[PDB]
C-alpha cells in the first residue's frame, strides 16, 4: 500500500528538484519588452545585436555575463490593452522612438503611446528605458531649413538649451537645442504623476552604434540597484 | 570594586603560601539601570518581532531570513548578558562573608565560570558577525553579485554561526591548558586576548567600508534622479544595522566613565533600534498588518 | 448598448468656429475619460483632445493649442469640441471616443483604427 | 450607398430593443423580493499549493475533481492533485507566455496557448511514460486568449484576432472558423452539454454560437466595457458575464435578455473571472481587488468573500461536483477553498 | 459590402426568436434552484467527515 504512495511523493520530490533548477536559472535573467512603432527602427536595434504566424519574437543576448531576454511583439492585431498586462513583471520596457518622425507629424503619437504605458495600472513600477533613434536622420532634416519644428510644437521657440546640456564635438547649435527639446519632451511626461516607484532613462542612440548593448544592461543595472535600496528604504 | 578584594586575596594566599614554604556604589548602580532596561526593552521589542517576521508567510524572503538571524543573535547576547549579571548578583550577595570568602573561590575556580565566559564570548562573536553577514548580503545585492540560494544563504549562516565557535573554541583550549585562572576573566596573556578580538576588529572594519560603499552607491543614485535630508535620513536609518557605531572606540578612569556609559547605553538599545527600523516602521509589515485588519474586520 | 453620436460638423469658411456636441448613452458618462481623434484623408487616425472624469485636466495636441476648447456636460452626459481660426489643414472626419475603463488616468489603443467605443464621426471641410 | 443600409440596421436593432421591452413584462427582483435568503457563507483554505514562480492566468480542474492544471507566465503547466498536494507532472513549454490551458474530458490531454498564437496539445498518457507534444494548432493571427475541449479530438480556440475556432486535433486544419465580433474575444463558456458556447468580446457585447451550424445564433448586450468573463449556468439556460465596469450580469437565452445586475457602490474595479457552483445557487467571481467575492444568483447580495490572495485574481474554478473552489492569483500561488 | 450584408442578415435572422416572458424564466431558474440546491456543498456543508480536503 505505501509503496504507491511512496512513489507519488519520490515523484514529487524529483519534479520539485527540477522547479528548484528552473527557479535557479529563471531567477537570473532580465526580461525586456522592446516596443515602438513600425517606422522607428527596433527591427535594425534587435539585428544588430543579434549576436548573441508568430505572435512574439525572442532575441537572446549576454553583456557581461548576464542574460538578457528581449520579447518584440509581432503578428499581432493594433489593439494592445489586454496582452500589455502580460509583461508587467518584466524588468524594463524599451520603447524606441524615431526623433526625424516629424514632417505627417507622427512624434505626438509617440509622446501619446509613452504617456499611456507610464501611467498604466499594470506598469506602474515598469521603468522604462527610452531611445530616441534616427539621431542621424535629424541632423540633416533639421540642417535643411525645410522643418520647421515650431508649428507641430510651439514651444520650441521659447525653449533655451539646459544648463546640464553636454553636446558631442562638432555638433550645431540648432542641431543640439533640437535634439535637447524632444528629449524633455518624454522627461515632461516622466517626471509628472510618476512619483519615485518608476524612472525614465533617456538615450540619443542610434542604428549604427554597438553600445546599445551596454546601454541597456547599464541601465537595467540601475534599475535592479534602486529597487533593492527600496525594500531597504535606503532611497 | 570586589574582584579587586578577591584579587588581592588570592596574592595574599600565594604571599603566605611563600612565607610557610619558601622562606625557612551610586554611579554603579546608575550604570547598572541604564544598561538592564536597555536591553530587557530589547529583549521585549525582539521577541515581538521574531514572531512577526516568522508567523505571516508573505514577508519569508532572504532578506528576512537574515534579519530573523540577527534577531536571535542580539536575544541570545541579551539572554547572556542577563546571566552573566544574575550569576554574579548571587555569587556576591549569598557569598560576601569574610570567612565564606572561600565559598567564592570554589565557585570562582569551577567549570562553571569558565563556560559561562565562552558562551558570553560566543554570543559576542556571533552578534559582531551576523551585522558583517547582513552588510555583505546587501553589498552583493547592489554589486551584481547574484548567485543559487543553496550557495548564499547556507554560507551566510555558517559564517554568521560556526566561523565565531571556530575563533572561540581556540581560544577555549588555549585557556584551559596554558593559564587558567580567575575563570579565565582577566586577560593574563594580551595574546591570547588578541586571539578573540582580532577577527571582532577585522569585522567591524569590513562592515565599515560596507557602509561607506553603500553610502556612496546611495549618492550616486541620489545625484542624478532635500538631497542632504535624504542622504542623513538614508545614514542615519543605516548604522544601527551595520553596526558601524563601533568603530568610534573599538579601534581605541579618564575616559573609562564617559567610554563605558557610552559604549553600554549605545550597545544596550541597538537592539532595540534595529528591532523598531526594521520590523515596525518597515513598509511591508504595516501594509501586511493593514491587510489583515481589513479582512478581519469583514466579521 | 453604448452610442456615441457626434454632430455639428460641415464646411465652414477658414477663420470660423464650430460646435461639435457629442452625445453619449448606455454608461454613467463621469467615470469614463473621453478624447476627440480626428483622421485626415489619406491618413491615419490621429489624437487631438482629452479630458478626464471631473473635466479638470485638459489636454491638446500641438497643433490645435490655443484654438480648440472642450468641456463635459455630465449632467447632459455630452461632450464639446469648439473650434477657432480654421485652417485647410483641418479637414477631417473627427471621431468621440471613450476609454475602455472607468476610474483610470489614461487609457490604450484609442486611437487604433478598429476601436470600438467611438461614434460615426462628422466630416469637417474648410 | 452604405448610409441607408446604416439606416436600416439601426431600425432593425430599434425594433429588437423594442421587443425585448416588450417582453418585459416585471423585474426579476420583483418576484425574488420575498425569498429565503442563504445568509453569510465563510470559507476557509485548506490547502495551498506552492511552486509557481511567475503569476498564473490559467486553472482548470479535471473530471474527476481530484487532478488541476495550472499554467504560469514562466512556461510551466502543473498537474497537482488537490488532495495530497502532489505534483502529478511538470511540462516545460516552448513560449512563456501562456494565458489559458484546458483538461481534456477524458483527462488524456491538456492544451496550453498564448501570445505565441499557438495552442499546443500535450498527451499525458504516452506508452513511453513521459509528456511531449502531441501536436500544435497554428493559424491563429492573434494571441490565444482561450481554448476548451470538446472531446479528445475537437477543441474550440478563441483569439486575439476577433474570431473563434474550431479545431480537429487528427486534422490538425481548422474546421470551422466563427466570424462576426469586433473587439478580441476574452473568454468562451462552452454548454453543459457541449452542443453550443458563448464568446465575449472586447466590444461590450456576447454572442451564442452553435458549434456544428457554424454561426452566431443570438447577441446579448448591455455591459458598458470589455467583457473578462464568461460561465454558463448549470442547466445551460443562462450565463453570467463580469465586465471591466465591475458589475455582473445574467443573462437568459430564451429571453434574450439581463436579467439581474450583480453591483455594488463600493466595488471600482472589474471582475477578471466568474464561475458558478454546482447547483447553481452561488456565483463567485474574481475582481482586481485581490479578493474574490460571493453572490447569491437569485436574491443579488453578497453572501461571503474569499480573502487572502495579495495580488489580482485571474482564475477561478468550482470542481464538476462542486465540493472546492480553486483560485490562483498573480501572486503565484494556488487556493483550495471549502 | 458582404460584411455589411452579413450582418442585416444576421439581425434579420436574430429578430426572428422566440421570446418568452421574463417571469417564465426566472420561474425556471427559481425552480431549478430550489429543486438542485438540496445537494450542493458549498450552499449546505456536508458533515466534516467525508470532504477530502480536511
Amino acid at each position: 500500500q505505501r509503496n504507491e504512495e511512496k512513489a507519488q511523493r519520490e515523484a514529487n520530490k524529483k519534479i520539485e528538484k527540477q522547479l528548484q533548477k528552473d527557479k535557479q536559472v529563471y531567477r537570473a535573467t532580465h526580461r525586456l519588452l522592446l516596443l515602438g512603432a513600425g517606422e522607428s527602427g527596433k527591427n535594425t536595434i534587435v539585428k544588430q545585436m543579434r549576436i548573441l504566424t508568430s505572435g512574439i519574437f525572442e532575441t537572446k543576448f549576454q553583456v557581461d555575463k548576464v542574460n538578457f531576454h528581449m520579447f518584440d511583439v509581432g503578428a499581432q492585431r493594433d489593439e494592445r490593452r489586454k496582452w500589455i498586462q502580460c509583461f508587467n513583471d518584466v524588468t524594463a520596457i524599451i520603447f524606441v522612438v524615431a526623433s526625424s518622425s516629424y514632417n505627417t507629424n507622427r512624434l505626438q503619437a509617440a509622446l501619446k503611446l509613452f504617456d499611456s504605458i507610464w501611467n498604466n495600472k499594470w506598469l506602474r513600477d515598469t521603468s522604462v528605458i527610452l531611445f530616441l533613434n534616427k539621431q542621424d536622420l535629424l541632423a540633416e532634416k533639421v540642417l535643411a531649413g525645410k522643418s520647421k519644428i515650431e508649428d507641430y510644437f510651439p514651444e520650441f521657440a521659447r525653449y533655451t538649451t539646459p544648463e546640464d546640456a553636454t553636446p558631442e564635438p562638432g555638433e550645431d547649435p540648432r542641431v543640439t537645442r533640437a535634439k535637447y527639446f524632444i528629449r524633455d519632451e518624454f522627461l515632461r511626461i516622466s517626471t509628472a504623476s510618476g512619483d519615485g516607484r518608476h524612472y525614465c532613462y533617456p538615450h540619443f542612440t542610434c542604428a549604427v552604434d554597438t553600445e546599445n548593448i551596454r546601454r541597456v544592461f547599464n541601465d537595467c543595472r540601475d534599475i535592479i540597484q534602486r529597487m533593492h535600496l527600496r525594500q531597504y528604504e535606503l532611497l | 570594586s570586589l574582584w579587586e578584594t578577591v584579587q588581592k586575596w588570592r596574592e595574599y594566599r600565594r604571599q603566605c603560601q611563600r612565607s610557610l614554604t619558601e622562606d625557612p556604589e551610586e554611579q554603579l548602580l546608575f550604570l547598572y539601570i541604564i544598561y538592564t532596561v536597555g536591553y530587557a526593552l530589547s529583549f521585549s521589542a525582539l521577541v515581538i518581532a521574531s514572531a512577526i517576521l516568522l508567523g505571516f508567510r508573505h514577508l519569508h524572503c532572504t532578506r528576512n531570513y537574515i534579519h530573523l538571524n540577527l534577531f536571535a543573535s542580539f536575544i541570545l547576547r541579551a539572554l547572556s548578558v542577563f546571566i552573566k549579571d544574575a550569576a554574579l548578583k548571587w555569587m556576591y550577595s549569598t557569598a560576601a562573608q569574610q570567612h565564606q570568602w572561600d565559598g567564592l573561590l570554589s565557585y570562582q575556580d569551577s567549570l562553571s565560570c569558565r563556560l559561562v565566559f565562552l558562551l558570553m564570548q560566543y554570543c559576542v562573536a556571533a552578534n559582531y558577525y551576523w551585522l558583517l553577514v547582513e552588510g555583505v548580503y546587501l553589498y552583493t545585492l547592489l554589486a551584481f553579485s547574484v548567485f543559487s540560494e543553496q550557495w548564499i544563504f547556507r554560507l551566510y549562516v555558517s559564517i554568521g554561526w560556526g566561523v565565531p565557535l571556530l575563533f572561540v573554541v581556540p581560544w577555549g583550549i588555549v585557556k584551559y591548558l596554558y593559564e587558567d585562572e580567575g575563570c579565565w576573566t582577566r586577560n593574563s596573556n594580551m595574546n591570547y586576548w588578541l586571539i578573540i578580538r582580532l577577527p571582532i576588529l577585522f569585522a567591524i572594519g569590513v562592515n565599515f567600508l560596507i557602509f561607506v560603499r553603500v553610502i556612496c552607491i546611495v549618492v550616486s543614485k541620489l545625484k542624478a534622479n532635500d538631497i542632504k535630508c535624504r542622504l542623513a535620513k538614508s545614514t542615519l536609518t543605516l548604522i544601527p544595522l551595520l553596526g558601524t557605531h563601533e568603530v568610534i572606540f573599538a579601534f581605541v578612569g579618564t575616559l573609562r566613565f564617559i567610554k563605558l556609559f557610552t559604549e553600554l547605553s549605545f550597545t544596550s538599545f541597538q537592539g532595540l533600534m534595529v528591532a523598531i527600523l526594521y520590523c515596525f516602521v518597515n513598509n511591508e509589515v504595516q501594509l501586511e498588518f493593514r491587510k489583515s485588519w481589513e479582512r478581519w474586520r469583514l466579521e | 448598448q453604448v452610442q456615441l453620436q457626434e454632430s455639428g460638423g460641415g464646411l465652414v469658411q477658414p477663420g470660423g468656429s464650430l460646435r461639435l456636441s457629442c452625445a453619449a448613452s448606455g454608461f454613467t458618462f463621469s467615470n469614463y475619460k473621453m478624447n476627440w481623434v480626428r483622421q485626415a484623408p489619406g491618413k491615419g487616425l490621429e489624437w487631438v483632445s482629452d479630458i478626464s472624469q471631473s473635466g479638470a485636466s485638459i489636454s491638446y495636441t500641438g497643433s490645435v493649442k490655443g484654438r480648440f476648447t472642450i468641456s463635459r456636460d455630465n449632467a447632459k452626459n455630452t461632450l464639446y469640441l469648439q473650434m477657432n481660426s480654421l485652417k485647410p489643414e483641418d479637414t477631417a472626419v473627427y471621431y468621440c471616443a471613450r476609454c475602455p475603463a472607468p476610474f483610470t488616468r489614461d487609457c490604450f489603443d484609442v486611437t487604433s483604427t478598429t476601436y470600438a467605443y467611438r461614434g460615426q464621426g462628422t466630416q469637417v471641410t474648410v | 450607398e452604405l448610409d441607408q443600409l446604416r439606416q436600416e440596421a439601426e431600425q432593425l436593432k430599434n425594433q429588437i430593443r423594442d421587443a425585448r421591452k416588450a417582453c418585459a413584462d416585471a423585474t426579476l427582483s420583483q418576484i425574488t423580493n420575498n425569498i429565503d435568503p442563504v445568509g453569510r457563507i465563510q470559507m476557509r483554505t485548506r490547502r495551498t499549493l506552492r511552486g509557481h514562480l511567475a503569476k498564473i492566468y490559467a486553472m482548470h480542474w479535471g473530471t474527476d475533481s481530484r487532478l488541476l492544471v495550472s499554467a504560469s507566465q514562466d512556461g510551466k503547466l502543473i498537474i497537482w492533485d488537490s488532495y495530497t498536494t502532489n505534483k502529478v507532472h511538470a511540462i516545460p513549454l516552448r513560449s512563456s507566455w501562456v494565458m489559458t490551458c484546458a483538461y481534456a474530458p477524458s483527462g488524456n490531454y491538456v492544451a496550453c496557448g498564448g501570445l505565441d498564437n499557438i495552442c499546443s496539445i500535450y498527451n499525458l498518457k504516452t506508452r513511453e511514460g513521459n509528456v511531449r507534444v502531441s501536436r500544435e494548432l497554428a493559424g491563429h493571427t492573434g494571441y490565444l486568449s482561450c481554448c476548451r475541449f470538446l472531446d479528445d479530438n475537437q477543441i474550440v480556440t478563441s483569439s486575439g484576432d476577433t474570431t473563434c475556432a474550431l479545431w480537429d486535433i487528427e486534422t490538425g486544419q481548422q474546421t470551422t472558423t466563427f466570424t462576426g465580433h469586433t473587439g478580441d474575444v476574452m473568454s468562451l463558456s462552452l454548454a453543459p452539454d457541449t452542443r453550443l458556447f458563448v464568446s465575449g468580446a472586447c466590444d461590450a457585447s456576447a454572442k451564442l454560437w452553435d458549434v456544428r451550424e457554424g454561426m452566431c445564433r443570438q447577441t446579448f448586450t448591455g455591459h458598458e466595457s470589455d467583457i473578462n468573463a464568461i460561465c454558463f449556468f448549470p442547466n445551460g439556460n443562462a450565463f453570467a458575464t463580469g465586465s471591466d465596469d465591475a458589475t455582473c450580469r445574467l443573462f437568459d437565452l430564451r429571453a434574450d435578455q439581463e436579467l439581474m445586475t450583480y453591483s455594488h457602490d463600493n466595488i471600482i474595479c472589474g471582475i477578471t473571472s466568474v464561475s458558478f457552483s454546482k447547483s447553481g445557487r452561488l456565483l463567485l467571481a474574481g475582481y482586481d481587488d485581490f479578493n474574490c467575492n460571493v453572490w447569491d444568483a437569485l436574491k443579488a447580495d453578497r453572501a461571503g468573500v474569499l480573502a487572502g490572495h495579495d495580488n489580482r485574481v485571474s482564475c477561478l474554478g468550482v470542481t464538476d461536483d462542486g465540493m472546492a473552489v480553486a483560485t490562483g492569483s498573480w501572486d503565484s500561488f494556488l487556493k483550495i477553498w471549502n | 459590402i458582404a460584411q455589411a450584408r452579413k450582418l442585416v442578415e444576421q439581425l434579420k435572422m436574430e429578430a426572428n426568436i422566440d421570446r418568452i416572458k421574463v417571469s417564465k424564466a426566472a420561474a425556471d431558474l427559481m425552480a431549478y434552484c430550489e429543486a438542485h440546491a438540496k445537494e450542493d456543498p458549498l450552499l449546505t456543508p456536508v458533515p466534516a467527515s467525508e470532504n477530502p480536503f480536511r
